């Protein structure tokens, strides 16, 4: 009874609380409910959310898919069966879903990206443009500027529109990113399977290399397609200025993204083993390899993969590969990161040997960021520091001197740094409730008791990680909805103040109310920057 | 939930003995709570008794909806119904 | 002013069967048992106090009323009352369902090994129209075992074996089966974690070896929390509804019966009175969650914590874990000897008025019997043609004809009244012998009032009961509506019950003395005279 | 119970009047037998609505809604003036629509003497 | 077996549709879904019993007399 | 009738029959409501073994169908009654307008 | 005075068989349309007439007739009041509220948007000047402004005990209003 | 209430960033007062 601390989420709603609470607080009430069905069940059609609502009709359904198509939210899948009967499928998007996360600090990022020009065009040239796109969807240039009357100023946008395509963020349209990532290669990998003859079996299969071989193949300028492209970029009209072509639509890229954003953790790991300047020449190393950068995880080996092995094992030695023969990010010469002499080499050098694993592997003398042999440690060392800030920092040395061994006894932590059977064996059942002890026992008995047994104490990866990253996802989900409640208590104050754009009661409600909105922004940012971790490899 | 009409009936004519005992005591409770009567009766109870002389009268106003496994009420009047 | 008052009569259209979540059982309850056990029995009456079965819950005497619903011992429905245990167990009556559906995850990812167009095609194949439970089951075997045959998830890059029981309640997993050479990253790091801790301190693990590892329910609790809300139609989970998901089957909250559940037996009237097993059971629990919640405030020595949670697993095991008799009790019958009598006829049996006087039928007044029951309630409950108890049209109580109010109360008599009379003659009444073999054991015939206390009968009739009759005993039940009263007797009774369904043959005719009664007439030295066939046919008819 | 159509059938004083007067003709009287819960209500109303027809109605009412024809209106209004007007020459300063707009005095003074010959 | 054997007045409510007493759903604490309707008092202990352990034998209403 | 010949034994209950309530009064029970209640059954009352439990009428025998008593009325008295209430206040609402 | 048509079942008992189907449904629906305010519909008086009846059904338990009907019935609820020919109800440290007589009183108008020009005294006697007055026992014009529904709400068993020891809420039809105009207020302010 | 455990900080007061939740609000209002809403 008097259930008032929110125990009846409890148990109902992980994982998809999250997803139905960013969209009602943007579109409505009616695509929650269409959103709440295409995560809970998975692929079904138009008559099958129709069956499934009961309280929405085709005529509700379909008009909600368009608004949930313009901001990317569901995937079309397009099918048919052996005897005909095409019909239209639907996924849910959680791409989309993230660009309705962050919102507002992707405009972070790109006010505080460009040069020289500072304070006098970042108001209202491309902070209104950007979140135009954002909020809109797939925009074009031409039903843009149809909004503004007697263009006087009408190449000051172009300017800005020409610089921010240049390096990363807005692309062309979803023409790819619309089909999921499992048919683009289910399809590909039968139709470069069906057209190979009948020929010699040789250990009966053979085409499991060879074309698929050739899907790899045509994996890559699959994905490529939309990065820097010279169909919109390098328009050279003549005795004219420079421009991109404005008929075709554009979107933004939450691919660039992301690899920016990483950059943020780099810096947060640099403030670690060195000072400040230096810091500073490798945040400019490193802001000058952004669109470049192998980015998180391609859509190659995120599904499909069925576990081979060998290809397993040389997927991640061919991105050695491609992280050592790159167009130019490898040049991380003199010439090129201290425009964009023996001092600044110097520092590089130690950063070299700062021993975390980055600006590593050198031979001739031009450096290179090792990113994949970065990412545990990136997702170690900030996992350390949450039970440190939270729990303690004694537990945070116990759950390192798990992982110092492996699979530590019962008599070695005691052994070390503290005495036995006051605190150790006390924070350990602080630990088990959220995987990271992963107790396992050993009896010399017949039926696996627990009295004649001991204890093995091994800190068991991919358990941490995932637990905590589900935390903090019911964390974020917890404070929009908290935050859409109160909003219940202003349904008669703040559609009123429209009339008008003194009860000093209101100066303790109205203007009491909105600090008490602004500060679960102020640390959902912030829970934002901490969960990023665990989700960039 | 659609309605058979009278010319379409294909069920039974006759009248089945598990709707002999149902109908009967359903005008033995209504004549229990108080209903009119519509049969020359003597002075007597026991209102089961005095339905089994309509019944051989054929004055109860009531008819038997004969339900098929979906919806086709088929209304059946127990005047046409015949032992 | 008043509102509109509405009401449709409902009915009961289906059973949704669901397993409550952790909001769903504190939300019912009452109170929590509060980590408290002593009962409180203080020195005023050792009466039942907070933290215990209270008044917040089902009462079980005549004094201490709920105080929730104001009621005594026959007007409380329940409630029930919430207890959270500390280190969340496992669950034994969904034991095979928790092996079925940790079969057919990945134990890294936690998410399906299945591939993804063999998915799509037992997701076509699951959502079919007619769907039997047999056709059911047979697709989530088809998918278990296609599903168990598969040794590499896809999602991650762990290896995936076998889970099964501990050759209690132990679940045991097996990461490696066989013994082959494939090029895997975790067998490497396996085998030089264990050379690392064997050369470390040849002690501990220098006895035995390949155990297995251990399976905590802390540990499969949150790899039930971290599937997916999808992927249940293929685990059997229904989950579109918020109350049930794949991790609302393990111990966190356990709902504690109301006290009309278990009731203080009736060996007592003597003070510090007895109760069932089941409130000392979960006394227990409460007593050894306590010691779990102490070892978890301080840290304390040995590994009485993990013995201990096994203790209490086995004890919440054993809480909910150790036919088809007769059952109900039905009001106004009796069960009285049986007697011969071929003076009755064989729709009727005969009925002592000794037990024609307490079973009772009750009758509405109405316009055709006003004549009769004002002289009914005129003769009382003690001569025979009378009655007992009387009630109300308006509901005023159910008076009964033995103290005061004499014959000015059958003056009034309004026309909704209900009298209670006595068993008379021409009554229809079922009747019945306790070894029911066929639907020729329980027929339904006319009463008849007479002396001495037997259930005599024609033995034309014994037949079907199978009667033999040297002292054996009958029931015998009176319907108490006007509508079971008419099915008694229109397609129950006897005279429209003259064959046996199972071949057709009359199965109820003529018995023993009326064959040799019947051979001795028919038989051709029998030449008869109007000084005897006269009487012949009198006495026949 | 369940609603069908709340807006429904826009009726009239008077016939609610005539209505109330012919349902207590089907049973005893309100008036000539005065000397089950509902009949309250039943004298309440026709006591109160004839307060203004003091100091026959039924064709001379339809005489007024045919004479209603004459200037065009919206929809409740004529039914508001219909069920109103003691006709001095000031009321339409208070009941008729925008008060000063389209209407001249000398016409809202004689649809007014015509209503005060009608009443 | 029902009405001169365990005859048994009890409310269940339309929406969650478990039972509370007489008034009062004890879940939907609004409570005006609660529909008044006989039962057997064995299915009552049938009821409890289940709902006692970790299943939820939740009655689903429909009207009598629709068309 | 199901397409094999399975008896009935403690695991041939399982024909058809999803009523949870009827597969209670076997022996070796505790298995039969805990599938029930993990696997969702749906559980339509339509059997005589659960509504003499609920306490509903049965489907089979004298349950078979229903008596309604017909309330012999016609057209006639079923009529919209109607006397001078829109035959103007229609008419003059479009008069120029 | 609107027609309201809506539609429900109801049952005839076996003793009223002896009638007709139509004046039995008329005596069945006075009894729940009585002075039984209808939730955010209004109040109902009577009933009018009747339409598509059905045949009349039967549980077995009852053994009466359910039938559903379909009826159009006078709900008194004005959508803007343009005059109200009632009188007074009761003064107090408030605005004035009226009896609309013989049905209700629950008619209310607060004194935030009236005359400017008056004021209340809490000597029990009101006297105003912005001419002659209003007062006790006069029939009061005035207009109809705002009509919000309130709810029936239920409360809890365990409150009721709570409600019953030492001892309130207005209706669902809850009337306002306000009085602008120039000469309304008063019949005999005009003539 | 039941849970005062210690310090899940990271939760401080000092914002330094309002512009930040206004551009969060501001884009909130903007996809309020779109042509889609698909509301109730
Ligand atoms: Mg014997
Ligand atoms: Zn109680
Ligand atoms: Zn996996
Ligand atoms: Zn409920």
């Amino acid at each position: 009874v008097m259930t008032i601390s929110s125990l009846e989420q409890r148990t109902l709603n992980p994982d998809l609380f999250l997803y139905k609470e960013l969209v009602k607080a943007h579109l409505g009430e009616r695509a929650a409910s269409v959103i709440g069905m295409l995560v809970a069940l998975g692929r079904l059609s138009v008559r099958e959310l129709v069956e499934k609502i009961d309280g929405m009709d085709v005529d509700s359904v379909k008009t909600t898919l368009v608004s949930l198509t313009q901001l990317r939210c569901v995937k079309y899948l397009q099918e048919t069966a052996i005897s005909g009967k095409k019909t239209t499928y639907y996924y849910y998007n959680e791409e989309g879903i993230h660009i309705l996360l962050y919102s507002g600090l992707i405009i972070d990022e790109i006010i505080t990206q460009m040069r020289v020009n500072d304070e006098e065009e970042h108001k209202q040239l491309v902070a209104e443009i950007v979140q135009n796109v954002i909020s809109l969807g797939s925009l074009t240039v031409e039903d843009y500027l149809s909004s503004v009357t007697s263009d006087s100023m009408k190449y000051t946008i172009s300017s800005l529109f020409v610089q921010l395509c240049e390096m990363g963020y807005l692309i062309q349209i979803s023409k790819l990113h619309y089909t999921p990532i499992e048919d683009l290669w289910q399809f590909l990998y039968e139709k470069h399977y069906k057209n190979i003859p009948r020929n010699s079996p040789l250990s009966d299969l053979k085409k499991r290399s060879q074309a698929k071989m050739n899907a790899k193949t045509d994996f890559a300028k699959i994905i490529n397609k939309p990065n820097e492209l010279s169909q919109i970029l390098t328009v050279d009209p003549k005795t004219s200025l420079r421009i991109v072509k404005p008929t075709v639509s554009l979107t933004i890229n939450l691919d660039r993204f992301m690899k920016g954003r990483r950059s943020k953790q780099l810096i947060n790991l640099a403030k670690t083993r060195v000072g400040s300047v230096t810091a500073q020449v490798y945040k400019i190393a490193l802001r000058l390899t952004e669109q470049k950068s192998p980015k998180i995880r391609d859509p190659l080996t995120q599904t499909g993969l069925l576990q081979d092995l060998e290809e397993a094992k040389s997927f991640q030695d061919e991105a050695e590969l491609v992280e050592e023969k790159t167009p130019g990010l490898t040049f991380n010469a003199i010439d090129l990161a201290r425009h964009l002499a023996s001092l600044i080499n110097s520092h590089l050098k130690i950063l070299a040997s700062s021993n975390f694993p980055f600006l590593n592997e050198t031979k001739p003398g031009v450096y290179y960021v090792p990113y994949s042999k970065l990412m545990p440690v990136l997702k170690s060392s900030v996992y350390e520091y949450v039970i440190a800030s939270t729990l303690g920092p004694s537990a945070m040395r116990l759950s390192r001197c798990i992982r110092d061994n492996k699979l530590v006894s019962e008599k070695i932590i005691n052994s070390t740094a503290l005495m036995k059977e006051k605190d150790i064996r006390s924070t350990l059942a602080s630990l088990i409730r959220y995987n990271s002890v992963e107790i396992q026992e050993v009896p010399r008995t017949a039926d696996r008791s627990a009295s004649r047994a001991v204890f093995l104490f091994r800190c068991k990866e991919t358990h941490s990680y995932n637990f905590m990253r589900q935390n903090l996802e019911w964390n974020m989900a917890n404070l929009l909805f908290k935050k859409e409640k109160l909003k219940q208590e202003n349904s008669t104050l703040l559609k009123k103040a429209n009339r008008d754009d003194l009860l000093p009661s209101e100066l303790n409600q109205l203007k009491m109310v909105n600090e008490r909105e602004l500060n679960v922004f102020a640390r959902l940012s912030r829970l934002l920057s901490l969960w990023e971790v665990f989700q960039m490899a | 939930e659609k309605a058979i009409p009278k010319d379409q009936r294909a069920t039974t004519p006759y009248m089945t003995k598990y709707e002999r005992a149902r109908i009967l005591g359903t005008r033995a409770l209504q004549i229990s709570m108080n209903a009119p009567v519509f049969v020359d009766l003597e002075g007597e109870t026991d209102p089961l008794r005095i339905a089994m002389k309509e019944l051989a009268e054929k004055k109860i106003p009531l008819v038997i909806r004969r339900y098929l496994p979906d919806g086709s009420f088929e209304d059946w009047s127990v005047e046409e119904l015949i032992v | 002013k008043e509102v509109v008052v509405s009401e449709t009569p409902k009915r009961i259209k289906g059973l949704e069967f669901s397993a409550l979540s952790a909001a769903d059982i504190v939300a019912q309850s009452e109170v929590e048992v509060s980590t408290r056990d002593l009962f409180d029995l203080e020195k005023d009456r050792a009466p039942k106090a907070n933290g215990a079965l209270d008044p917040k819950m089902g009462v079980s005497s005549s004094s201490l009323e709920c105080a929730t619903c104001h009621g005594n011992l026959a007007s409380c429905h329940g409630h029930f009352g919430h207890l959270k245990l500390a280190l969340p167990v496992f669950h034994i009556g969904y034991f095979k369902a928790t092996i079925q559906i940790l079969q057919g995850i990945c134990k890294n990812c936690s998410a399906i090994l299945l591939s993804e167009t063999d998915k799509r095609q037992f997701l076509h194949e699951l959502r079919r129209p007619g769907v039997d439970n047999l056709r059911r089951m047979g697709i989530l075997k088809k998918i278990l075992d296609q599903c168990k045959k598969q040794r590499r998830c896809l999602h991650c890059g762990a290896l995936n074996g076998v889970v099964k029981k501990a050759a209690a309640l132990k679940i045991i997993h097996d990461t490696f089966r066989w013994v082959g050479k494939k090029s895997a990253p975790e067998k490497d790091i396996w085998v030089g974690e264990w050379k690392e801790v064997l050369a470390h301190n040849p002690e501990l693990e220098r006895y035995v070896k390949r155990c297995m590892d251990d399976l905590n329910p802390l540990k499969t609790l949150n790899l039930f929390k971290q599937i997916k809300s999808a992927d249940c139609e293929l685990l059997g989970i229904d989950a579109t509804v918020p109350s049930g998901r794949p991790e609302t089957y393990i111990w966190r909250y356990l709902p504690a019966p109301p006290v009309c559940i278990r009731p203080s037996v009736m060996m007592q009237d003597s003070p510090a009175s007895n109760e069932d097993d089941l409130t000392v059971k979960l006394t227990e629990i409460v007593w050894t969650s306590s010691l779990i919640k102490a070892g978890l405030d301080k840290g304390i020595s040995i590994n009485n914590m993990m013995e201990h949670w096994d203790y209490l697993q086995l004890t919440v095991a054993m809480y909910i874990n150790s036919g088809n008799l007769s059952g109900k009790r039905v009001d106004f019958s009796g069960r009285t000897v049986i007697s011969p009598d071929p003076n009755l006829s064989i729709d009727e049996v005969a009925v002592p008025d000794r037990v024609a006087k307490v079973l009772t039928y009750p009758e509405k007044v109405t316009r055709y019997n006003r004549h009769k029951l004002q002289e009914l309630i005129v003769n009382g409950p003690n001569v025979h043609p009378g009655a007992n108890y009387l009630l109300k049209r308006n509901e005023d109580a159910r008076r009964n004809l033995r103290y005061g109010d004499r014959m000015k109360l059958a003056k009034n008599l309004q026309i909704g009244d209900v009298v209670e009379r006595h068993l008379e003659d021409g009554d229809v009444v079922l009747f019945n012998r306790q070894p029911s073999l066929h639907r020729l054991s329980i027929l339904s015939h006319y009463a008849k009032i007479r002396p001495w206390r037997t259930f005599r009968l024609n033995e034309c009739v014994c037949t079907p009961y199978n009667a033999d009759f040297d002292g054996d005993e009958m029931n015998l039940h009176v319907p108490q509506t006007e509508e079971a009263r008419a099915e008694a007797i229109n397609l129950m009774g006897v005279k429209n019950n003259l064959l046996t369904p199972k071949s057709g043959e009359p199965i109820i005719a003529a018995t023993q003395d009326f064959i040799t009664g019947s051979y001795l007439i028919s038989h051709k030295d029998s030449f008869y005279d109007r000084a005897t066939l006269t009487q012949l046919l009198s006495m026949m008819s | 119970m369940k609603v069908l159509e709340e807006r429904n059938a826009f009726l009239s004083d008077y016939e609610v009047l005539k209505f109330l007067t012919d349902l207590e003709k089907k049973h005893l009287w309100d008036q000539k037998s005065l000397a089950p819960e509902l009949q309250g209500i039943t004298r309440n109303v026709v006591n109160y609505l004839s307060i203004n027809k003091n100091f026959m109605s039924d064709e001379s009412f339809a005489e007024l809604m045919t004479k209603l024809n004459s200037f065009k209106l919206f929809k409740a209004e004529k039914l508001q003036i219909v069920n109103q007007l003691p006709a001095n020459m000031v009321h339409l300063y208070s009941i008729v629509e925008e008060c000063d707009a389209r209407f001249d005095e000398k016409t809202i003074e004689e649809m007014l003497e015509i209503i005060s010959g009608y009443a | 077996l029902m009405i001169s054997s365990d005859a048994f007045e009890v409310d269940v409510c339309d929406k969650c549709g478990l039972m509370g007493y007489s008034g009062w759903c004890t879940t939907c604490k609004s409570a005006e879904n609660i529909i008044k309707m006989t039962i057997p008092y064995a299915a009552k202990l049938l009821f409890q019993e289940l709902l006692s352990m970790n299943i939820a034998p939740r009655l689903r209403l429909e009207d009598i007399f629709q068309q | 009738y199901k397409g094999e010949v399975l008896g009935i034994t403690r695991f041939g209950l399982s024909k058809m029959r999803d009523s949870v309530l009827q597969l209670a009064s076997f022996e070796k029970t505790t298995d039969h409501l805990f599938d029930a209640a993990f696997y969702m059954k749906k559980d339509a009352v339509e059997g005589v073994s659960e509504c003499i439990i609920l306490g509903q009428t049965m489907s089979i025998g004298t349950g078979s169908f229903k008596v309604v008593k017909g309330t012999n009325i016609s057209e006639k008295d079923l009529v919209p009654k109607r006397c001078l209430f829109e035959s103007l206040s229609n008419e003059a609402a479009l008069k120029a307008n | 005075f609107i027609l309201s048509k809506i539609a429900d079942l109801v049952r005839i008992p076996p003793d009223q068989f002896h009638r007709d189907t139509i004046s039995a449904i008329t005596h069945q629906l006075n009894n729940k349309f009585a002075n039984k305010i209808i939730p955010n519909v209004g109040l109902c008086i009577t009933i009018y007439d009747l339409l598509t009846v059905e045949e009349g059904q039967l549980k077995p338990g009852d053994g009466s007739s359910y039938i559903n009907v379909t009826f159009r019935a006078v709900v008194f609820k004005p959508f803007l009041g343009e005059i109200v020919t009632g009188w007074i109800s009761k003064c107090t440290a408030e605005g004035i509220k009226v009896s609309l007589l013989g049905i209700f009183d629950d008619i209310f108008i607060p004194q935030n948007m009236l005359f400017e020009g008056c004021y209340y005294t809490p000597e029990e006697s009101a006297w105003i000047w912005p001419k002659l007055y209003f007062d006790v026992n006069e029939k009061i014009r005035f207009r109809i402004e705002r009509e919000v529904f309130v709810d029936v709400k239920p409360k809890s068993p365990k409150e009721r005990e709570l409600e019953e020891r030492a001892q309130e809420k207005p209706p669902a039809y809850a009337l306002l209003g306000s009085c602008q105009t120039d000469g309304m207020g008063l019949v005999s302010w005009w003539e | 209430e039941f849970p005062s455990i210690p310090l899940p900080i990271n939760g401080p007061i000092t914002n330094k960033e309002r512009s930040l939740a206004v551009k969060y609000i501001n884009f909130g209002k903007t996809v309020k007062d779109g042509p889609f809403y698909t509301g109730s």
